[PDB]
């Protein structure tokens, strides 16, 4: 089978690690971090890689049964599965497929369904992934929430994802970090098969990012979200493991109203993207731009200096 | 590659209304993204409006109802309607151009 | 001429496309009791989007523009922008701005805001009432009943992400949401323009396949089910591939991967939509890896084996 | 297509332990599900636990880290293994299996009473 990309312009396209909707690319020097998401992973022939899934909407929930303490209102949930099965932690996977993989405050809903008469109910409810007690590997993850008595033990509980949130009174943006893996295990713990961290090798190119702003619900939160291969380029290579030729694939990004070439870019066979150029830049994209597949090429390829 | 220059500004009345207009030559062709800036005393440049060559337009939410963008179907020209204008409406505009991902051409 | 295919994704791991949740099941029952007239996940073989149908799985449901109220109320008027933020054009030939809920009910969600300035944010619970007379997504202007009287400002942007439905406890339980009704997208009064078609089986002894989730429940004891005619995957490959259509019906072959075995066939139709061979309501168990599987192109008065 | 037989049930005293068997003959290479029901006296058949072919198990709340399900690998038979047993857990347990996708076979039923006798 020929290797492709998906024709889906930017904007049609979801981030791989927050159920948002992406909204530009965007390009950097990335030595100052560990660039390591364990979302949005995936190899061009479809090999899946950290806790990534298929589903662009099953990133950062959760689903289970909820317990807490009398009284207070930080809740512990019991994972299952996507589907409500059991939760199986010998998998070979740092966590739970979907797992968030930034150490920061993510805030959502939590709702529950009473089985017995179908009575439903929902509270704000904001998860740590910092915390101690954030062990989504284990199988257990703390809601804080606005409720202390009104969410019922057995029964079907799930967290919906909206944005991430701050402490006002510290530094603004300090809080969340994208780039800080949490600690799938608890506080202790040390992470597991994890997929590898990500540099821009040749020299002069710098990693291609597709950027979304996650909403934030309070403070001055570091909204940006930046991931290594768009959520519907995960279902596409996964569907048509098409084998690479190369250890680079060369992709050309056009505008299918002119035929102009707009920029020329590395799609690297681990599953990320590289472009020749130096300094932090946001690119401007005509709307129905879309990447187009050219042909397998040699690691020491040079791109042309753009985007 | 692409060069511009602004036509349209001046004093007038509060209230009032002014036609800007922004010359464009040189591969219009390449040109997907026309837009106006204005820059205020004492702030940075900020945004007033855009148009893409399919005619999607956005207008900052100062402007909304008072200000409208338009283009010729070339390319070698887009205006900025301005009417009801008000005291925060003072600055330098500077009509904008994206010829690349990077690329870009101001006005004078 | 390109050949016609349908994804290899398992029901899992496929969105629903009228609320950003996955797949849960499949379902068939008898469809003459309502219209089944859906906006979202409409889609043609050949790639053709209909009605409400966009692209992105993420944003059905959501809501974006700025905010403004009466000093003091709770209520806030969301005027829409696009999905980029860009100027809502409501002059485009469809029947409400792509992604527009396409079932009457309440759906409570979080309304957020940031503050250009200084990037202050702020969330609050919010529900919008589709079928309430002030639900106008194609003039540009929808109402969300917030939990605060004075905290989102003016000329920001705003955001609606959806979460769930809720009910009336005190009333019949399951009487809402509707999901087979849609709403007035221009008010109460006018009239729904440019609609996709509704849907039918039209072949005797067959039933629509719907594809269904359990929306979240928020409140109260409301209908959580949600029926869509074609997976939020399919549509975005229909629309990328964009294989001419061969006949009127696409024959598909459900399969068990572990196995090897057909389980059931069903019609795909060219206008997107799904029948079985079957009658009276039934929950599909279907094998944790099975995927549907393009086969020939048949007819119309082609005769499928009686399962599923 | 398939046909399933339990066996195994019976008295057991309260915290006691059962293991029950369901024995499955036929196409049983078509099974992709399976999985145990009970029905308690004044109430529906309800769910307790299925398995899928690959090993991936569910357990309803009422009997998580109480009841364990388990197959063969070839599909011939699956257990449950009752530990900690209440006489809420009294009544008639049917072994499930799913065949195809409004295709299933069900146990006779064996009898669980879970009380203290002689």
């Amino acid at each position: 089978k020929p290797f492709s990309v998906p024709v889906l312009t930017v904007e049609e396209m979801t981030n791989s690690r927050f159920p948002i909707p992406l909204e530009k690319l965007f390009t950097g020097p990335s030595s100052a971090f560990v660039v390591q998401p364990q979302n949005g992973r995936c190899t061009t022939d479809g090999v899946l890689l950290g806790t990534t899934q298929l589903s662009p909407v099953n990133i950062c929930t959760f689903r289970g049964d909820v317990t807490h303490i009398t009284g207070s209102r930080n809740y512990t949930m019991n994972l299952a599965s996507q589907n409500w099965n059991d939760y199986d932690p010998t998998e070979e996977i740092p966590a739970p497929l979907g797992t968030p993989d930034f150490v920061g405050k993510i805030q959502g809903v939590l709702t529950q369904t009473t089985r017995t008469d179908g009575s439903t109910r929902g509270h704000k409810a904001t998860v740590y992934t910092g915390s101690a007690d954030f062990a989504p590997k284990l199988g257990r993850v703390q809601f804080e929430t606005d409720t202390d008595r009104d969410f019922e033990a057995n029964q079907n509980t799930k967290f919906t994802p909206v944005g991430v949130i701050q402490d006002g009174g510290t530094t603004h943006r300090n809080e969340p970090q994208q780039w800080v893996l949490p600690s799938y295990s608890g506080r202790n713990t040390h992470n597991v098969h994890l997929a590898p961290a990500v540099a821009p090798t040749f020299p002069g190119e710098q990693l291609l990012f597709f950027r979304s702003t996650m909403p934030g619900c309070s403070g001055y939160p570091n909204m940006d979200l930046d991931c290594l291969l768009p959520q519907e380029w995960v279902q596409y290579f996964y569907q048509e493991a098409a084998p690479a030729q190369s250890d680079v694939a060369l992709l050309r990004f056009v505008n299918p109203d002119t035929g102009r070439v707009l920029f020329e870019c590395k799609l690297h066979k681990s599953g990320y993207v590289t472009v020749a150029h130096t300094g932090q830049h946001d690119l401007v994209i005509p709307p129905n731009g879309y990447f187009r597949f050219d042909s397998w090429v040699n690691q020491f390829y040079t791109l042309a200096p753009m985007g | 590659q692409v060069q511009l220059q602004e036509s349209g500004g001046g004093l007038v009345q509060p209230g009032g209304s002014l036609r800007l207009s922004c010359a464009a030559s040189g591969d219009i062709f390449s040109i997907y993204l026309m837009g106006w800036y204005r820059q205020s005393p004492g702030k940075q440049r900020e945004l007033v409006a855009t148009i893409t060559s399919s005619g999607e337009t956005k207008h900052v939410y100062s402007v909304k109802g008072r200000f409208t963008i338009s283009r010729e179907n070339a390319k070698n020209a887009w205006y900025l309607q301005m009417n009801s204008l008000k005291p925060e409406d003072t600055g330098v505009y500077y009509c904008h151009a994206v010829t690349g991902v990077i690329a870009s051409s101001w006005g004078q």
